[PDB]
RNA sequence: AAGGCGGCCCCCUGGACGAAGACUGACGCUCAGGUGCGAAAGCGUGGGGAGCAAACAGGAUUAGAUACCCUGGUAGUCCACGCCGUAAACGAUGUCGACUUGGAGGUUGUGCCCUUGAGGCGUGGCUUCCGGAGCUAACGCGUUAAGUCGACCGCCUGGGGA
């Protein structure tokens, strides 16, 4: 990415509700190139999440992502031998891209029976902001507010 | 034509901190930038001019 | 304990460390805090983040006197020259006057030999 | 450099006005300069080298 | 003159340069021998000693570390009088004199022209950068010559040994 200024791949919207943001999330949860067994866990965790929170499947995910969505992050830069953490404000597209990534990875580290349960309870713990997914944003906030002078 | 007594003219050739201002910024002739400093120093001694912005 | 309200914020910012001392208008120490005492060492000690947390600790051990307005006085170089003042205003203080009191000789003492590194 | 905070002037601007008063006076300039001893032969070398550099 | 010389003030004092004429009448150049000056360190006697710092001691680094870094620190660095007489004491270019296109500055005199809270035209002393002819092995030097000539003095004659 030195000389080549590339854009970004615009992946097809979700077959169910038609959101491109969800089509990204299914591709995050997808492993070993199995789209059939990936979207099947995401819809099963949407159905069990909206039923035990009060429907609105489009908005019950919107409550869980705003809390895990970061506003600031650090970039390791070796100026004079030493590594200085520079606070950089994340872009709106990359904002959700990391917020979705911390939901899939925290649910993976859970001890529940199935990934439909691991994901549904993680989206429940992020909507109330009391879990592994919101903490990964909290530690990212403490590291950015510390190195606030090298901005 | 320059004098230490003329603390009015002199106050224009010294910084906020008291330091004498170089010929490069003042745009003064070489001969007088010397006559200036000798006078700024002279008045500095006789407490007609400060040394530092601390006092 | 006693009442003061208007004081002076004194900071000795050196390349190695940063000392934050809260004093009155006359020069009597009310309270203090340093980057080394904050629980940092070596590298972490001489950083603007450590100078930030020192001002935070300092404002806490002095608000028992009840200070509202204070005029900052900056001594020396290194990090913590600015980061201390920032952590001071955002903590709950009205900054009256910022002054640089870095000691500058008019060619006096011979300084140590250059480090051959 | 003495900087007095004015009425309805922000802390951000007053700090930025001070950092420019220091830059004007040579606060950190005189420090790095007087940190260690420099021989008369060493400063005469810098003075001659900086004159060569002041030729564009 | 070279070494070198930097807060401000006074006393004593050496040199340089300019303007105008007046005076002396070749009294000049250079110099082996000689004589004087001559950074730093070092030496003697007596003071002084804040900082810095050979030696030294301690702490680290390292395979080792009799170093580089850190913490201390004695001589010395400072004053007086003596001594030493050497440095990459260098422009690595001996002194004096005459002659040979130019460009941009810096510093310091002075003659003049203006309504001037600045400039315009000269004319001397010194200084920096570029460069012409020429010189040079080349790099470069180039009216402040390493050009063109003359006077006198020093000096060189393969490397190591020395
Ligand atoms: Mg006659
Ligand atoms: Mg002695
Ligand atoms: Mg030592
Ligand atoms: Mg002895
Ligand atoms: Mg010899
Ligand atoms: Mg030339
Ligand atoms: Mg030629
Ligand atoms: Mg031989």
């Amino acid at each position: 990415p030195r000389r080549r200024v590339i854009g970004q791949r615009k992946i097809l919207p979700d077959p169910k509700f038609g959101s491109e943001l969800l089509a990204k999330f299914v591709n995050i949860l997808m492993v070993d190139g199995k789209k059939s067994t990936a979207e099947s866990i995401v819809y099963s965790a949407l159905e069990t999440l909206a039923q035990r929170s009060g429907k609105s499947e489009l908005e019950a995910f919107e409550v869980a992502l705003e809390n895990v969505r970061p506003t600031v992050e650090v970039k390791s830069r070796r100026v004079g031998g030493s590594t200085y953490q520079v606070p950089v404000e994340v872009r709106p597209v990359r904002r959700n891209a990391l917020a979705m990534r911390w939901i899939v990875e925290a649910a993976r580290k859970r001890g529940d029976k199935s990934m439909a349960l691991r994901l549904a309870n993680e989206l429940s713990d992020a909507a109330e902001n009391k879990g592994t997914a919101v903490k990964k944003r909290e530690d990212v906030h403490r590291m950015a507010e510390a190195n606030k002078a090298f901005a | 034509e320059i004098d230490y007594k003329d603390i009015a003219t002199l106050k224009n050739y010294i910084t906020e901190s008291g330091k004498i201002v170089p010929s490069r910024i003042t745009g003064t002739r070489a001969k007088y930038q010397r006559q200036l400093a000798r006078a700024i120093k002279r008045a500095r001694y006789l407490s007609l001019l400060p040394y530092t912005d601390r006092h | 304990r006693k009442q003061v309200s208007d004081g002076v914020a004194h900071i000795h910012a050196s390349f190695n460390n940063t000392i934050v001392t809260i004093t009155d208008r006359q020069g009597n120490a009310l309270g203090w805090a340093t980057a080394g005492g904050s629980g940092f060492r070596g590298s972490r000690k001489s950083t603007p983040f450590a100078a930030q947390v020192a001002a935070e600790r300092c404002a806490d051990a002095v608000k028992e006197y009840g200070i509202k307005n204070l005029e900052v006085m900056v001594k020396g170089p290194g990090p913590g020259r600015e980061s201390t003042i920032r952590a001071l205003n955002a903590a709950g203080f009205r900054i009256t006057n910022i002054t640089d009191v870095t000691p500058i000789p008019h060619n006096g003492c011979r300084p140590p030999k250059k480090r051959r590194v | 450099p003495v900087i007095k905070v004015r009425e309805n002037e922000p802390f951000d601007v007053a700090l930025r006005r001070f950092k420019r008063s220091c830059e004007k006076a040579g606060v950190l300039a005189e420090v790095r300069r007087r940190e260690f001893y420099e021989k008369p032969t060493t400063e005469r070398k810098r003075a001659k080298a900086s004159a060569v550099k002041r030729h564009a």
